[PDB]
């Protein structure tokens, strides 16, 4: 189902300072926050405000690919799907060091180039895109 | 959504068509909330959408 963000208690989940939560059985604690935050969904979201505070966070995306057991034609973001990508091809140990080269060769490249902020490389694809996910969601 | 179209449905707000599936739906089949906001391309998505105009 469509989800609405409180546009609270997701500050701290973005913002680079501490948060403090308290767990069953003991005493509440602070902590810093060193994740990385990805959320996906078939069905939009819901942003109430429009205040910049909250709007400089954020990166929003569109896919446009589309997977069905029909590749039906005239549609080149239309192909088929492969079963054993879900059933194997996950838990295969190769393909998980195969994927972690890739990752940290990425992260390495990241780090020699763009320095080392992630606010430099240019995707004008995502910004063009986040601009009119902006201009909608906006009553 | 079919049904509703087949029984009952002979600039398209909408706001009527709204009214009528959350009524029809918290009467006929349950209860429950109907949240819209993409409701109008779950309609979009039904045989009604052919003769429906998008634009408000």
């Amino acid at each position: 189902k469509s989800e609405v963000l409180n546009t609270s208690r997701l500050k701290e989940m973005v913002n680079p300072g501490d948060v403090t939560a308290r767990e069953l059985n003991q005493k509440q604690e602070s902590f810093q926050m060193t994740a990385t935050m990805v959320a996906a969904s078939n069905y939009n979201f819901i942003i109430d405000t429009t205040d910049h505070g909250t709007w400089r966070r954020l990166r929003h995306y569109r896919s446009k690919v589309k997977f069905c057991h029909n590749p039906d034609p005239s549609n080149p973001y239309e192909k088929k799907e492969d079963p054993r990508f879900i059933h194997e091809y996950i838990m295969d140990p190769d393909c998980q060091n195969a994927f972690f080269s890739i990752l940290v060769y990425f992260w390495e490249k990241l780090q020699k180039e763009y320095n080392g902020q992630i606010k430099k490389v240019f995707c004008p694809t995502i910004e063009s895109e986040t601009e009119a996910y902006r201009k909608s969601q906006d009553t | 959504l079919h049904r509703f179209i087949t029984e009952r449905v002979v600039v398209y707000n909408l706001s009527e068509v709204v009214t009528a599936y959350a009524e029809w739906y918290n009467t006929n089949i349950n209860v429950k909330r109907h949240i819209a906001l993409e409701l109008s391309q779950e309609l979009e998505n039904s045989v009604l959408e052919k003769y429906l105009q998008w634009s408000p």
